[PDB]
């Protein structure tokens, strides 16, 4: 995350970090039910050195704050048995971009560790709206990770501004949320992580999953995501939830 | 869901 902040201890407790087995954090993701994870199909590609497909090869803690720390009390670390990437997941343009994690045991609900609600299909988060984007990416364009988790305030884009701000790129699953001015973005290693968009009675609910941006934080390029309305009867074919 |  750019021009954010460390977030509070158990603050984004939906928030989860994935290693590669040896390679430390690759992407987020976020809790949605005890057994299942929300994430980007993009993080689970293989390439000619790691199968990040395949499921084996990934640790998901949950309830972590620090990266240094993570075997911190009430941080809970757990292996995949499944990785589900939407059908229509678009390698080149990052189209559907968006993976079910299947724990390999069940989180255990804490009070660092709780499921982000999920958006109904008709609900739409409206242009204009404030949401927190989470992770620990860089938190400078072509800058180094964060170990302690970082929290910035960004906004939905209308859909035409994104679409025009970003030509030939920007299709109905995604949506652009941060600041024409640059400034507050995702940035590389948010990947996957959850927008929680505060919503009528407190409650958080997850607004997209953080999926691929120009740079980070530059003027006329916000940071793109998933959105989720439209994936909640995916959701719940694959997973019951 | 959604809180602390
Ligand atoms: N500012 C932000 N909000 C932001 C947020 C998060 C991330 C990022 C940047 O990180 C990127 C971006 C990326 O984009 C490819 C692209 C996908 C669609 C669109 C355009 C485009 N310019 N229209 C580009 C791929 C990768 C990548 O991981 N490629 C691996 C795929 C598998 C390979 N075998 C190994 C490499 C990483 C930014």
């Amino acid at each position: 995350v750019v021009g954010g902040t460390d977030a509070d201890e158990g603050e984004w407790p939906w928030q989860v970090s994935l290693h590669a087995l040896g390679q430390g954090h690759i992407c987020g993701a976020s809790l949605i039910s005890p057994n299942w994870l929300v994430s980007a199909a993009h993080c689970y590609i293989d390439d000619r050195g790691f199968r990040y497909s395949d499921p084996t090869q990934w640790t998901a803690f949950l309830g972590l704050h620090d990266q240094s720390q993570r075997s911190a009390p009430g941080v809970q670390e757990r292996r995949l048995k499944r990785i589900i990437s939407h059908p229509f997941f678009n390698d080149f343009t990052f189209d559907y971009d968006i993976a079910l994690l299947e724990l390999e045991k069940p989180a255990e609900y804490s009070s660092m560790v709780r499921p982000i609600c999920l958006p109904d299909a008709s609900h739409v988060f409206p242009a204009g709206k404030a949401i927190w984007v989470t992770g620990w990416g860089h938190t400078q364009y072509g800058g180094t990770g964060a170990l302690i988790l970082q929290k910035g305030e960004i906004r939905v884009i209308n859909q035409t501004t994104c679409e025009n701000l970003l030509p030939q790129q920007i299709t109905p699953r995604m949506m652009c949320v941060g600041f024409l001015s640059g400034g507050v973005d995702s940035c590389q290693g948010d990947s996957g992580g959850p927008l929680s968009s505060v919503e009528a009675d407190g409650r958080i609910f997850q607004a997209g999953v953080v999926s691929w941006g120009d740079g980070c934080a530059q003027r006329n390029k916000p940071g793109v995501y998933t959105r989720l309305p439209l994936f909640r009867d995916w959701i719940k074919e694959n997973t019951g939830v | 869901c959604g809180l602390r």
